[PDB]
RNA sequence: AGGUGUUGGUUGAUAUAGACAGCAGGAUGGUGGCCAUGGAAGUCGGAAUCCGCUAAGGAGUGUGUAACAACUCACCUGCCG
């Protein structure tokens, strides 16, 4: 049947300060500003107390089906704000069986020219997501960091250099090659 | 030739996957039924062929 | 240098199928010597594998009987050496003597690795209705046996 | 089944403790099964070692709260893993052998180690195996004889240190326990006196 | 180089597992890099080269002497040192000068090793230099190795070029 | 044939003496219980399926070994409820 109610309250910091106007906020902190819209969903915001401290949100008279819609909403916006308070720093590295893969950054953190890809002579040119900022770091032998703001656009830019590396229509048990996501965290700590 | 703890981080996004019978789709390995319309989510299942 | 090693002999009959190739090969001293000994050691058993400890020394092995939890039970339901070919079903039911019930539980406390005496009969008549076989009774009326009437020492 | 088992244990803890009005709270943390028998070997009959879930602990020190009153301040003392030794032979024996009675064995990959990893400068004694997993820990290992010996003392494993799958496997080879492991005791009891 | 010494390390395996004489029967014919048995090369080009070759070169530049060529003395056993030393885990800085048996530095950094630095390393810089055509830096390192070029691979340059620097460096 | 698609009944229990999650620790000695088998210990077969010992460890759930070795689980404990 409707449930009536089932609230669910965000204590955001004092540090993210937001002003919502309709169905659209805007997210402040230390670095970073993301925005995004909530017009698709039609749920009730309501940001209450003295100073702004708390969030609530608010479902009237929905189903099973969507009332959890509700829930992975503020799990995004969880993550959008650990993404303007901390970021994402996300760390991989690369796998090559004989022919190693020639990763290098052109146009300033934003195309990768992978070259000489298991002895092909194809090349790649693998362009980042707007905000993401590649970097190949010293001191390792293969090692791609990635920061950005948002979630999103930080694990397409880690999703498209992940999965260019396809081999089409062979072994993929015997070919065990291939650039993948090893490790993840966010760009300070907390 | 090849590092095994990275060769195991291979394995893990794509060579361990459980593979349906009609449809034989790519499943992770912690699934009850199939997400596909055209086997009708069957919920018999097999593990893949590993190398040896 | 001394080695402790287990061989599961049949020591009755001629044991054909075996394999214990790889245990004292690269040594010098034949295994076929050492399990005749224990053959030759054993001497009354003649039905059961019983997984003989050798003290290996410089010059030669030594015998140790082991004290089995099974094979002491069929020992003491007495048989006559059987027919090498090894038929089925030859597992013994009958009337186990309490005085040889007692002198393999003195056997295990030596051994000692249990309750004083209590354990050591009781982890024997728990195998004892796992091979087949009744002391006057089986299992749960040893265990009343046991309690308030029979010789704890 | 459980539902006499639970009720069970209710007539043990009261037995044991109307009969020893003196105690000994214990910790155990990564103990083995076979550790805990040949704890059991020596304190078999005069020190009775006593478990169970911390709730039916609070509740049966609620109802022992009626009958005596000296046991007052057991109840916030009950954290992490508590377990009681029934005992009335002596204080200060007791607290030094459990101590010495810690049963050495192998660190597991996956958790933390309470001590240093050290190998000694001595042969492994067997035929020559590969130097692959002993030379990319840091352990320069020289072959001389057939028998790989080692002379640099490099320590892998700190306190502290997550311990590694590649690197467990050469312990195994080695056959080295430097580690000792075994409960820990927490508080001490003594007839409505609390002591550390 | 620790690949290369798991080879050798395998290879001495067989030799242990397969010895029937062991140590006096037939002698130490276990494989040792030090006597100059290890052969390193590609016969594609040409090249290939033992140790002797470069313990009997590098006892030149670094730092004594000529001079005395006959006969088993100083300079027998200064050659046989320099083989001696290469092989193994003897670590070398030029900002120390001397030598060095511990592998951390006194100062508190990394040492790499002698035989990386001063026999692999420049290899590496010389295939650098060839395959990235650079005029500049040839020049000088012709006039460094010296090069005997007399004919017309001075103009042709590429896969040719560096097969004849390589068959006239180590043949 | 069905389908953790969704809406509704019945039975069976675990449960503030703390069940369901979720994260860790052992997962034992007699014993390698017996017959047979080239090996049966838990892993080609057939009958037993019990004790000391607890809080608990199955004559061992599964992966893997020629038999072992290695790894994992039910039953049992630490944190939250």
């Amino acid at each position: 049947m409707k449930t009536i109610l089932s609230n669910q309250t965000v204590d955001i910091p004092e540090n993210v300060d937001i002003s919502l106007k309709g169905r659209t906020v805007i997210v402040k902190g230390p670095r970073g500003t993301l925005r995004r819209d909530f017009n698709h969903i039609n749920v009730e915001l309501s940001l209450l107390g003295k100073k702004k401290k708390r969030l609530r949100v608010d479902k009237w008279w929905g189903n099973r089906k969507e009332l959890a819609t509700v829930r992975t909403i503020c799990s995004h916006v969880q993550n959008m704000i650990k993404g303007v308070t901390l970021g994402f720093r996300y760390k991989m590295r690369s796998v090559y069986a004989h022919f190693p893969i020639n990763v290098v950054i052109q146009e300033n953190g934003s195309l990768v020219e992978i070259r000489n890809f298991l002895g092909e002579k194809y090349i790649r040119r693998v362009r980042m997501r707007p905000g993401v900022a590649c970097s190949v770091s010293q001191a390792q032998k293969d090692e791609l960091v990635l920061e950005g703001n948002d979630i999103e656009l930080v694990s397409n830019s880690a999703a498209l250099i992940q999965q260019a590396t396809t081999v089409k229509n062979k072994d993929i048990r015997k070919f065990l090659d291939g650039i993948y996501v090893s490790e993840k965290g966010t760009v300070q700590q907390a | 030739i090849i590092e095994p703890s990275l060769r195991q981080l291979a394995q893990k996004y794509n060579c361990d996957k459980m593979i349906c019978r009609k449809c034989y789709a790519r499943l992770h390995p912690r699934a009850v039924n199939c997400r596909k319309k055209k086997c009708g989510h069957t919920n018999n299942l097999r593990p893949k062929k590993k190398v040896k | 240098e001394i080695k402790v090693v287990y061989l599961r002999c049949t020591g009755g009959e001629v044991g054909a199928t075996s394999a214990l190739a790889p245990k004292i090969g690269p040594l010098g001293l034949s295994p076929k010597k050492v399990g005749d000994d224990i053959a030759k050691a054993t001497g009354d058993w003649k039905g059961l594998r019983i997984t003989v400890k050798l003290t290996i020394q410089n010059r030669q092995a030594q015998i140790e009987v082991v004290p089995s939890a099974s094979a002491l039970i069929i020992k003491a339901l007495k048989e006559p050496p059987r027919d090498r070919k090894k038929q089925k079903n030859i597992k013994h039911s009958g009337n186990i003597t309490f005085d040889e019930i007692v002198n393999i539980a003195r056997q295990m406390r030596h051994r000692s690795l249990a309750r004083e005496l209590s354990g050591t009969i009781k982890e024997i008549l728990g195998t004892a209705q796992s091979v087949g076989c009744n002391v006057d009774g089986r299992h749960p009326h040893d265990i009343i046996d046991d309690i308030n009437s029979g010789a704890v020492e | 089944d459980r539902a006499t088992w639970k009720s069970n244990y209710f007539l043990k803890i009261i037995q044991l403790l109307d009969d020893y009005p003196k105690c000994f709270i214990v910790g155990a943390d990564n103990v083995g099964s076979k550790q805990m028998q040949q704890i059991r070997m020596s304190l078999r009959g005069k020190a009775v070692v006593l478990m169970g879930k911390n709730t039916m602990m609070r509740k049966a020190i609620r109802g022992h709260l009626e009958n005596n009153p000296a046991l007052e301040k057991l109840l916030p003392h009950i954290r992490g893993n508590v377990g009681f030794v029934f005992t009335k032979e002596d204080l200060t024996e007791i607290r030094d052998m459990l101590l010495a009675n810690k049963v050495p064995a192998a660190a597991r990959a996956g958790a933390i180690a309470p001590c240093e990893v050290t190998v000694p400068a001595q042969n492994t004694g067997l035929g020559p195996e590969k130097t692959s997993f002993f030379q990319a820990l840091g352990i320069t290992t020289k072959i001389s004889r057939g028998t790989i010996e080692i002379l640099s003392d490099v320590q892998l494993i700190k306190t502290g240190d997550k311990v590694g799958a590649s690197e467990a496997t050469l312990l195994n080879m080695l056959n080295i326990s430097p580690f000792s492991f075994g409960l820990i005791i927490q508080q001490v009891f003594d007839n409505g006196s609390i002591y550390n | 180089y620790q690949t290369f010494q798991r080879i050798v390390e395998n290879v001495n395996v067989i030799i242990s597992t397969y010895g029937e004489g062991e140590s006096g029967p037939m002698g130490n014919i276990m494989i040792d890099p030090v006597l100059g048995t290890v052969g390193f090369g590609s016969g594609l080009h040409g090249w290939a080269f033992t140790l002797k070759q470069f313990a009997e070169m590098y006892v030149a530049k670094f730092a004594a002497k000529g001079e005395g060529q006959l006969g088993p003395a100083e300079r027998a056993k200064k050659v046989e040192d320099m083989m001696k030393k290469l092989w193994g885990d003897r670590y070398f800085d030029p900002a120390n000068g001397k030598f060095s048996k511990s592998a951390t530095s006194p100062e508190g950094k990394k040492l790499p090793r002698t035989f990386c630095q001063l026999i692999l390393d420049p290899i590496f810089k010389v295939f650098d230099a060839i395959m990235n055509f650079k005029k500049e830096e040839t020049a000088k390192l012709i006039e460094k190795l010296d090069i005997k070029l007399d004919s017309e691979d001075k103009d042709k340059e590429g896969k040719p070029l560096l097969k004849a620097v390589m068959r006239r460096w180590l043949p």
